[PDB]
């Protein structure tokens, strides 16, 4: 659980349904440290966020 | 007549929290007309009631 991705807040969000939602928070708004062992292994993880 | 408007215009504020352009969560302060409570005029100079 060392290194991961440490997601930027209001540098990333997406707009679907004409609304935006910043996608570096969680729902509680957590900037996510996400531990992915590979690029395709994180990509699930990806999925699971 | 203009004066009832007028006097249909004084109010009070209220805070408040919105969202302008990037899931930026501002926190805001604003003023409440009967619209804002619900009441909506018409450039035809009419009211609505929602």
């Amino acid at each position: 659980n060392t290194n991961g991705l440490e997601f930027k807040p209001g540098d990333f969000t997406i707009v679907f349904n004409n609304q935006t939602y910043d996608l570096s928070k969680n729902s509680d708004g957590t900037n996510f440290k996400l531990t992915g062992k590979t690029e395709e292994e994180l990509l699930q993880n990806l999925a699971n966020h | 007549r203009s004066s009832i408007l007028a006097d249909l215009f004084d109010s009070q504020v209220v805070d408040g929290t919105t969202e302008d352009a990037n899931g930026n969560k501002v926190n805001t302060k604003v003023m409440l007309s009967m619209q804002d409570f619900g009441l909506s005029l018409n450039d035809a100079g009419t009211l609505s009631f929602d």
